[PDB]
């Protein structure tokens, strides 16, 4: 399968530059154009330009020409976008897409680019038990509070991944430039407290993993 | 640059119903090769846009037959027969005829259904947060519908607002509801100085609150 492994969220101060890539496996990297698209705050979509991996033929949207630089690595099947002169407006989700002469094909997963002059500050994971809400005797709701972490990416998980049903992980809101997440797993009375419910939080930009539980 | 306008911005529909998302071009996007490059993308939340329809009329490999696009050079329409739950997401039309290639604004397909009163949960400050010095009172209003549903935090009866951050989870695709999180954050300092915490839930399902509370 056309597995485009576009990857890595990362933050960069303004003025700086960044180089993101897409791995094309499953096919002939030289046969299809690789395109670059900008998904601005999970909302707006804009086209940056393309690159064709057999001759290096390329083109850009005049609006991204002064900051975008597209290149390819033919021997390792990878395309790269170089974003430079990074002001706040550059922080966004960038997709890499495959296109035949006529149409787009498979888009890559996505790259998050936080343009920030700020530091990386790990999440404070405080576990939540009831004692005051919808009783624990039939089906109970537990929570995990991930607060005060920067930058934006953290994934909340449960029971080593051994509790995927009934979980509501809400998005994050930013307090004074920190992000606060909260998720909740509605489990049976039998499970908590009888059994262990472990909250697994991960935050790349700080190398922070903390597996928690409660009373 | 060719402008792409996607009406409606938001389209609510129930299950088994039909949906029609329009997209129009500031000018013809019929290519000289004699082809119209208008694409239809469906981006599910927490995902990337995937291709549904290419060249107005054609459907991508493995896309269900319920989606059908059509249009005339300047006006296009994506059509859905019997909206299903997994059809939530933002719908996009794209033009790869004139450069630079533009994307239409997008369209929201939330799914209408039967009202559901939220299962409300309240959580006092966990132990570590106190030892550390702050206090966060959390409240999970899960599995509800419709979306407009207010939450007022009241301390010892008195309404409270500043220090509260609410977050909405996207409309679940398996059941068609929402979940919200309200977190009354207040310094342990101002917290120990009180007894009861009320997370009240106003909403449009049954016109009567669901109140959760705790006292320290
Ligand atoms: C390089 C290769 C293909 C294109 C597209 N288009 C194909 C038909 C003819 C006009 C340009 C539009 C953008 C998405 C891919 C298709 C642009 C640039």
């Amino acid at each position: 399968e056309v597995q485009l492994q576009q990857s890595g969220p990362e933050l960069v101060k303004p003025g700086a530059s960044v180089k993101m890539s897409c791995k094309a496996s499953g096919y002939t990297f030289t046969d299809y154009y690789i395109h670059w698209n900008k998904q601005s705050h999970g909302k707006s979509l804009e086209w940056i330009g393309y690159i064709y991996p057999n001759n290096g033929g390329n083109g850009y949207n005049h609006k991204f020409k002064g900051k975008a630089t597209l290149t390819v690595d033919k021997s390792s099947s990878t395309a790269y976008m170089d974003v430079r002169t990074l002001t706040s407006e550059d922080s966004a989700v960038y997709y890499c897409g495959r296109s035949t002469w006529d149409d787009f094909d498979y888009w890559g997963q996505g790259t998050t680019l936080t343009v920030s002059s700020a530091k990386t500050t790990p999440p404070s994971v405080y576990p939540l038990a009831p004692g005051s809400a919808a009783q624990t005797n039939s089906m109970v709701t537990l929570g995990c509070l991930v607060k005060g972490y920067f930058p934006e990416p953290v994934t909340l998980t449960w029971n080593s991944g051994s509790l995927s049903s009934g979980v509501h992980t809400f998005p994050a809101v930013l307090q004074s430039d920190l992000y606060t997440l909260s998720s909740s797993v509605t489990v049976t009375s039998s499970p908590r407290p009888s059994e262990t419910v472990t909250c697994n939080v991960a935050h790349p930009a700080s190398s922070t993993k903390v597996d928690k539980k409660i009373v | 640059d060719v402008l792409m306008t996607q009406t409606p911005l938001s389209l609510p529909v129930s299950l088994g119903d039909q949906a029609s998302i329009s997209c129009r071009s500031s000018q013809t996007i019929v290519h000289s090769n004699g082809n119209t490059y208008l694409e239809w993308y469906l981006q599910k939340p927490g995902q990337s846009p995937k291709l549904l329809i290419y060249k107005v009329t054609n459907r991508f490999s493995g896309v269900p037959d319920r989606f059908s696009g059509s249009g005339s050079g300047t006006d296009f329409t994506l059509k859905i027969s019997r909206v299903e739950a997994e059809d939530l997401g933002v719908y996009y039309c794209f033009q790869g005829t004139h450069a630079p290639y533009t994307f239409g604004g997008g369209t929201k397909l939330e799914i209408k259904r039967a009202d559901a009163a939220p299962t409300v949960s309240i959580f006092p400050p966990s132990s570590e947060q106190l030892t550390s010095g702050g206090a966060s009172v959390v409240c999970f209003l899960n599995n509800f519908y419709p979306k407009d549903i207010n939450v007022k935090w009241k301390i010892d009866g008195s309404e409270r607002q500043n220090g509260v951050l609410n977050s909405w989870t996207d409309q679940d695709s398996k059941d068609s509801t929402y979940s919200m999180s309200s977190t009354l954050t207040l310094t342990k300092d101002e917290y120990e100085r009180h007894n009861s915490y009320t997370c009240e839930a106003t909403h449009k399902t049954s016109t009567s609150p669901i109140v959760k509370s705790f006292n320290r």
